[PDB]
């Protein structure tokens, strides 16, 4: 009997309880969200373990179709899709070892006690608290000791844990017919349809490194004028010609630079644009903010929204005893259902978010003319892309003025321009030689290119290598720093991150190029453009059924993976950044630290 | 199905009644109402009655 025939039947039959199970999940994590109370759980947690158990059939059942004569490209993704059997190859004892250990983990990760050693009575958490000790501080031992205690009181017991957890990884990802675990991280970036659109799991372990290199001197600059800002600031403690410390960066871990604009802020008499005011004076509600932010996708082009998302979905306000979430979530349940879960108040920063969230919605949307498993992004960086895309968009002051939302009178100059424009990149490309390095990291931890000793120590040499940071105080192999992250003991893909920014402005340029505009390109503004709108749409209905190759050809020029676009728009930074820093050297060597 | 209020736009269900005409050559029943007019008395008129 012919099988590539009888799986649509299989496939659509699938799909159909798959529907509506999911929707029935879906409606009972929002309904678990909205209202946090203990009937709610029984409920999710049924829906989720049913939905599970569920699963766990069709994806057994997927097997015996012989997935080597489908002519169908979209049959044969969907089938390879459910043809995975994820971790049920194992024995018992290896997978319920995994499931504890990723229990376990998690538990610990959330459970970081630190105490003041003269007061041993008073720990504190990740949440605010020990959080904010780093988050806005000035001086120097109470960044160290905290920074310390954060990766010795939690940094030392995560280490066990990581290296057995590794290796299970990395044995699963044996008998998955994988070298290394690294290859299934980078098997969402991997497409081998048709001809010209074929691309390697491999591949991206070379062109990742390739366009970073570009940026590299740019990033010197930058680095240069944050260690002579930080001497201006913290005299006698950075040399000129080294680098800056850890527990100065500003974070937590030093994900970013947001806190330390600040302390480096460029010109202090020229302030930010901020509307807050605007809002607030004319009484600008959170209904009005959405409904003045929905005509933007119109004025693109994209349609009006669906009747009976504001009736499923709340806004504003849990108010009184019946508590709500306010982590910001755009709940796509199934069956053409939208929802949104934020706590919105009148803010800039909020002006901002809700449109990230509304073109969520959008390519939400946009996207739903796939089937049940192609109605989702072609890997991890389109979703994000569109999201920052129109929250870039709308930190345009000229949008501003042109909605009324400013005086028509503004006499805006370079000064502020570029200080907005700084205050953009100290954390836009700032942090991409962070996130480079972290992934490259858990690529070579993951390929067993090193022994379990040799970990951490060339994780600081190419640390300093790459970023410049040093370590505060010398480390022994007892600590474990990267696993004293969030997106690390939670098995967290992390390239998402690095690839997303790269087509954020790869599709802000597209957009820019197909809208008619002449000048900057971070003055660039995309409102009242329905040629653009079009571009867009081509391709956020597509969904997962095309390839990311294609993908990025109905928006960018060009589907190759160079930093085009970040170069163009800090380019006023670039050439203010240039002639600031004549006389101090740019860049950095990894043989200076606060301790030597 | 699964219908339910929180259906979006086409999930919900809806009711459709097709109505089919057929003429056999069988005397018909089946015709619509037909208007009748007043009637005035005492005047040279045309009357279809």
């Amino acid at each position: 009997s012919t099988i590539e025939e009888q799986a649509k039947t299989f496939l659509d039959k699938f799909n159909h309880e798959a529907e509506d199970l999911f929707y029935q999940s879906s409606l009972a994590s929002w309904n678990y969200n909205t209202n946090i109370t203990e009937e709610n759980v029984q409920n999710m947690n049924n829906a989720g373990d049913k939905w599970s158990a569920f699963l766990k059939e069709q994806s057994t059942l997927a097997q015996m179709y012989p997935l080597q004569e489908i002519q169908n490209l979209t049959v044969k993704l969907q089938l390879q899709a459910l043809q995975q059997n994820g971790s049920s190859v194992l024995s018992e004892d290896k997978s319920k070892r995994l499931n504890t250990i990723l229990n376990t983990m998690s538990t610990i990760y959330s459970t970081g006690k630190v105490c003041n050693p003269d007061n041993p009575q008073e720990c504190l958490l990740l949440e605010p608290g020990l959080n904010e000790i780093m988050a806005n501080s000035l001086d120097y031992n109470e960044r160290l000791w905290a920074w310390e205690s954060w990766r010795s009181e939690v940094g030392k017991q995560l280490r066990p844990l990581y290296e057995e957890y590794v290796v299970l990884k990395n044995e699963m990802a044996r008998a998955n017919h994988y070298e290394d675990y690294g290859d299934y991280w980078r098997g969402d970036y991997e497409v081998n349809g048709v001809d010209g659109y074929d691309y390697s799991r491999g591949q991206l372990i070379e062109d990742v490194e390739h366009t970073f290199e570009e940026i590299k001197p740019l990033y010197e600059h930058l680095h240069a004028y944050v260690r002579a800002k930080l001497m201006n600031a913290y005299p006698s403690y950075i040399s000129p010609i080294g680098c800056l410390p850890a527990h100065l960066l500003g974070d937590m871990w030093g994900r970013f630079w947001t806190n330390l604009y600040s302390l480096t802020v460029p010109f202090g008499q020229k302030p930010n644009i901020d509307v807050t005011d605007a809002m607030v004076d004319q009484a600008w509600d959170a209904q009005r903010i959405f409904k003045e932010a929905e005509k933007f996708f119109v004025s693109v082009g994209l349609p009006n929204m669906t009747q009976g998302f504001w009736e499923n979905s709340m806004l504003t306000d849990p108010g009184n005893v019946q508590k709500a979430v306010c982590h910001p979530t755009a709940w796509d349940l199934g069956k053409g259902d939208f929802r949104i879960l934020m706590c919105t108040k009148v803010t800039m920063d909020d002006f901002l978010t809700a449109h990230h969230e509304m073109g969520h919605i959008q390519y939400d949307m946009a996207y739903a003319a796939q089937p049940f498993l192609l109605r989702n992004g072609a890997n991890e960086g389109f979703h994000e892309a569109v999201g920052e895309i129109m929250s870039l968009s709308a930190a345009t002051p000229k949008h501003l003025k042109s909605i009324g939302l400013l005086s028509p009178d503004f006499q805006e100059d370079n000064e502020t321009e570029i200080n907005f424009l700084l205050k953009q990149a100290l954390t836009i490309v700032g942090t991409l030689p962070f996130t480079y390095m972290l992934e490259k990291w858990r690529w070579m931890v993951f390929k067993g290119e090193i022994p379990k000793d040799q970990w951490m120590k060339k994780w600081w040499e190419m640390k300093r290598e790459i970023v410049g940071v040093v370590e505060p105080v010398p480390h022994d192999e007892t600590y474990c720093d990267p696993a004293s992250l969030f997106h690390v003991s939670n098995d967290y893909s992390f390239i998402r991150y690095y690839t997303r920014t790269l087509y954020q402005f790869q599709f802000q340029e597209a957009l820019c190029q197909a809208a008619k505009h002449e000048g900057p390109l971070h003055k660039c503004d995309i409102s009242n453009s329905t040629e653009a709108g079009q571009k867009l749409f081509n391709m956020l209905r597509l969904g997962k059924s095309e390839p990311w190759t294609l993908a990025l050809e109905n928006v960018v020029g060009a589907k190759n993976m160079n930093v085009r676009p970040l170069l163009n728009y800090f380019e006023p930074l670039f050439t203010w950044l240039k002639d600031q820093n004549k006389n101090s050297f740019v860049g950095w060597s990894t043989d200076w630290s606060p301790y030597a | 199905y699964g219908f339910q209020p929180t259906y979006g736009v086409g999930y919900q269900p809806y009711r459709v009644v097709v109505l089919s005409f057929e003429l056999l050559h069988a005397p018909a029943t089946v015709c619509g109402p037909k208007k009748s007019t007043n009637l005035v008395k005492n005047k040279c008129v045309n009357f279809n009655f």
